[PDB]
Order: structure tokens, then C-alpha cells, then sequence
């Protein structure tokens, strides 16, 4: 059974795995995906704002009445506002006024306090605001790109419940990177503890394959494509990069729902888009495959995923 | 679209 | 560990107890929130979606190439959207044409096709369609406030995740009640299963306060007040009744959010508002009170839920 | 507002 988790932070992953059936007609390999939208505030995100902050209460970075503050305009604002709210902590964050109305509202929800940056300045100007305002005594800034914290929660939870959940077998892992803490944890774990053989395949937008070594550009895979190479990400546990178009992201997602009954987000439609290319490999024949599903649909909306359903 | 991080 | 999922209906439920910290401050009881917003399309009632087609299938009232059929403006609709995605059926919902848009998009994500029904005729004209559809060959209709299979999964499942999670501390269940099913399959398996006390506590709206004996009427309260007393309710298991309003429930949903971390719907709110008054009562000092919050709050975005963050 | 099994 699970434990009585004793506030909302606790109940973080234990996320299942869930076989592949139409996208994978005529393979001879089988892929599976991790459902991470079924997370406290419904996204992998989740785990890293929760560990995140428990770290620094471990190490004495983070008090009771200390104020915390983060620059992001995706899932891990939604993350760091549920623990706060969960744990007690004053929260803000900055981000682009570009940030879409509906995410806003759901901070909000958690009594989170949006400081929205020029549009005209990007994700530079909400990073340069929040670090002003991280150098205030008494405020705590969480770094999702450079916090060890990160991708160590994968090697603690995400890791384990796949290895644990496949019973070992699991030959490769596709898993897009945004901070890249999920590849970089999963990949530890499975290489580095349980010394299993894996390749381990990273996926990135085809508009901005800086991983690969092109140049940075806008890309629709909301979650991904960072433009730079995080300091989370450990790309000597990373076998193979492998580019998506945003077209193949969204057309997967929506063909996860449709075939597969799994409402999930773009970057959901990449992750299996370069899952399933992976797993038609003749090489993986009767070979496992697993694949992370960050998030849930309902969260894309007002976005292009549903551009097709007015 | 997402670049520098926007979106994460 | 958790089993790999043969497609995502056989992965409903195993969600987590979380207890609540702020809203009970001050009460020696202990109150336990299970969150069914944590499912494969995200509500409570993805276990009868998927429930209810399985047991049909078992029975023979469902085949291959069948076409299911069902009245439904909520969250039933959703899980049986999901559900005939993953296992193949053609799935047509019946609604009135007033339903957001927002949830009819969710639907044909899917594949669900919608039949609008005129909106003066209300869900009457839409049961009625979904009763003319269902009566052709080939054709199988669930029927949510009827089928057995919808009170026998909660016994399977909630009530023993109930059970085993608190390790046989629950004095107190608390259910918003829509179908009933949930109320009635946990008491059921809690009272004459485990041969365990517990005082069993219905929430409907004091607008609509059916069960009670009073007069059906309109309420804001998504997902209970049926207006009827359903067969899948069952009376003989339930210990006593409380009437929620509409704003009590809203602003205990806004503040299960802001308070403790958990994003929640309308009923969530009214589920919680009654659970926080029977677990003041000086009785149940030192008990154990389980509520159930049946989704997710990114699904009421367009709602009253949040109409104070515009 | 729900009646009639509206909204389930």
C-alpha cells in the first residue's frame, strides 16, 4: 500500500507505466509510458519542486518565513507553488508577460505572486529579475537548471519505480530534456546503481537541436528546447540525441489520446514520436523501450495541441 | 515559441 | 511495485491519502483527503468508466465493433472517452448543447462523437437521445445511475486503497454523492466486508438536498446534486446526510489550493467542507476522517472556481 | 445549475 503522506509534497511520482498498443502496431519491440501528469499539480515537475525545497530545508538555505523565488513560465512554477503552499513558504516567481493567462490563474490558485517581465526582454529578463530579487536577504532561489537536487529525485524515485515496475527489463530510455534532470537521473540510476545496459536517447526540437550542436531557435514543444545546455543535463549518460518537428510532437500527442486513451501534452507527442522511431529499430527487436509523458492535456487548451478542435 | 528557457 | 498497465484503463486508481494540515488547525481529529484527480483522465470516475465497460464485456453486452452510448455533461463522459480509446469501441455522448466548449474538446480528443441535445430540454432530452441511439442493434449503453458494476468497483478498489493505506484507521467516510457509487461501494466494503465501524456521511447541495427528502433545484456544485435519489445510491450504508452551499463549497475548494497545495474541483470544496465539520465535533477527538476530492482543479478554469483571479 | 443528473 502507499503511505498517509503527511502533506501534498510527500505524494509526489509512484507514476505508472503504460504499454503502447496502436502506435506500436506491427513493431516486434514494445514501448511503454511513464504517466507523469499523475503528479500532485500534474506534471514531472512535481518531483523537482518538491526536492528542491526539501534540500534546502536539509541544508539551512531554507527556513520557515524565508521567501522563495524562481524564474519560469512553465511546469516548474506550477510545482514550487504547490509545495510552498503545501509546506508554508511565501512564493514568487517571474516570468515573460508572454505567459499564457490560463497558467497565471493557476499559480495564482496557490497564492503564488507573479512578477511578469517585457515581454520584449524573454526568459532573460524574467532570469536577471529573479535573481535581483533572490539576492534579498532571506530569499531562496531553487536554480531548476544548475540544482543537483534535480536530477537527484530522479535517481531516488523516477529511476527506481521504472526499474522496479518492468521488473529490469528495460533496454532503452527516450525521455525529452527541458533541465534534463529526468535523463540524467533515470540514466544514473539505470546505469550508474543497477549497472543495466540501456541506451539512453534524448529528444529535442528539430527548431532548436542545441544538443546536437545547431543553433537555438523557437520551437512549439513547451517543456524542451531550453536554447543552451543545462547544467542538470549529464550527456556522458546520454547515448544518442535525436530531434522531433513540432508538427510530429503535436500530431503524436493527439494521437495518444485518440489511439491510446492518454491525454497528455506536446512534449508527450515528442518523447513517443522519438520513443516509437527508436523502437522500430531492427536492433531493438523484443526489446523494451520506455518513454516519459511529462504532463496532461487539459493543461494545452489554448494552445496548439487543440488548434484542430477549435 | 520557447527559447532561453522560456517555457520550463 | 505497481504492475506494467496493458492499456491505461487497467491503470485507474492507487490514489494517494494526503492529510490535511491549515484547515484543521486546531482539531485533534485527523482528516485524510484521497485524490482522485490523480486517475488516468483525471477523475473519480475513470474506475466506473473503465468499470463498467469491462464488466460489459465480461457479460457479453459489449463486443468488438459495438457502439456504446451514454447521457453525460461530467466527468463520466471523460472516462468513458479514455476508456473506449484505449480498448477500441466507438463511443457516442449524448449532452445538452449549452456544455463548454473547454469540455467538449477534452471529449473529441478522444475520438468521443458528440450529439448536442436542444438546451431547453436539458439532460431529460439528452437521456432521451441516448435512450433512442442505444435501443439499436449493436449498440450498449451503461447507464451510470444504474449499473452495478459502478458501486462494485469502488468496492474493489477505493474502499480497500482506503483501508490498506491508513492501515485500518478510518472512523469517519465523507463522499460527495453523484451516482452514489463511490459512497456506497466504500461503506459497503468497509461496513460488511471488513465487519469495521465507520460513520458514513453523504454531501449533497443544500440547493438540491434529494437525499435528504427535499426538492431537486439548480446548483453550482459540478458533479453531485442529481436531482434524484439514484439506484446506485444505497441508503442502508449510509450513516447521515449533510447539505453543503454552493459558496461553502467553492471557497473550501479555492482554499484547499491556496492552503494546503491540492487543486481541487467544486465538490472537492463541498466533499471537504463537510468532512471539516464532522471533524470538529468533540466525538471524533482523536478519529480518523477520510474524504474523497473527486478531481482536479485545471478542469474548472472557465468556472466559478475561479472567478476571483478574473 | 445542475439538475436532472446534469454536470455527471
Amino acid at each position: 500500500h502507499m503511505p498517509i503522506f503527511k502533506d501534498n509534497s510527500e505524494s509526489i511520482g509512484r507514476t505508472p507505466l503504460v504499454q503502447i498498443n496502436r502506435l506500436t502496431a506491427g513493431l516486434s519491440s514494445r514501448v511503454l509510458a511513464k504517466i507523469e501528469g499523475r503528479n500532485p499539480a500534474y506534471s514531472v515537475k512535481c518531483r523537482i519542486g518538491a526536492a528542491m525545497i526539501w534540500d534546502a530545508e536539509q541544508s539551512g538555505k531554507l527556513k520557515p518565513g524565508m521567501h522563495v523565488v524562481e524564474p519560469t513560465s512553465g511546469n516548474t512554477g506550477i510545482a514550487l507553488a504547490f509545495v510552498c503552499a503545501a509546506r508554508g513558504y511565501k512564493l514568487t516567481l517571474t516570468m515573460p508577460e508572454t505567459m499564457s493567462i490560463e497558467r497565471r490563474m493557476m499559480l495564482k490558485s496557490f497564492g503564488a505572486d507573479l512578477v511578469l517581465t517585457p515581454g520584449a526582454d524573454g526568459m532573460k529578463g524574467a532570469i536577471s529579475k529573479a535573481e535581483e530579487l533572490a539576492a534579498q536577504p532571506g530569499w531562496f532561489i531553487p536554480q531548476q537548471f544548475k540544482n543537483p537536487a534535480n536530477p537527484a529525485i530522479h535517481v531516488k524515485t523516477t529511476g527506481p519505480e521504472i526499474w522496479n515496475d518492468t521488473e529490469g527489463q528495460v533496454d532503452v530510455f527516450v525521455a525529452g530534456v527541458g533541465t534534463g534532470g529526468t535523463i540524467t537521473g533515470v540514466a544514473r540510476f539505470l546505469k550508474h546503481e543497477k549497472k543495466h545496459p540501456v541506451h539512453v536517447v534524448a529528444v529535442e526540437p528539430a527548431a532548436s537541436p542545441v544538443l546536437a550542436g545547431g543553433p537555438a531557435g523557437r520551437h512549439k514543444i513547451q517543456g524542451i528546447g531550453a536554447g543552451f545546455v543545462p547544467d542538470t543535463f549529464d550527456r556522458s549518460v546520454v547515448d544518442e540525441i535525436l530531434s522531433v518537428t513540432d508538427d510530429e510532437a503535436i500530431e503524436t500527442a493527439r494521437k495518444l489520446a485518440m489511439e491510446e486513451g492518454i491525454s497528455c501534452g506536446i512534449s508527450c507527442g515528442a518523447a513517443m514520436a522519438g520513443a516509437l522511431k527508436v523502437a522500430a529499430r531492427p536492433e531493438f527487436a523484443g526489446k523494451t523501450i520506455v518513454t516519459v509523458l511529462p504532463d496532461a492535456g487539459e493543461r494545452y487548451l489554448s494552445t496548439a495541441l487543440f488548434e484542430n478542435l477549435r | 515559441g520557447f527559447s532561453g528557457g522560456d517555457g520550463i
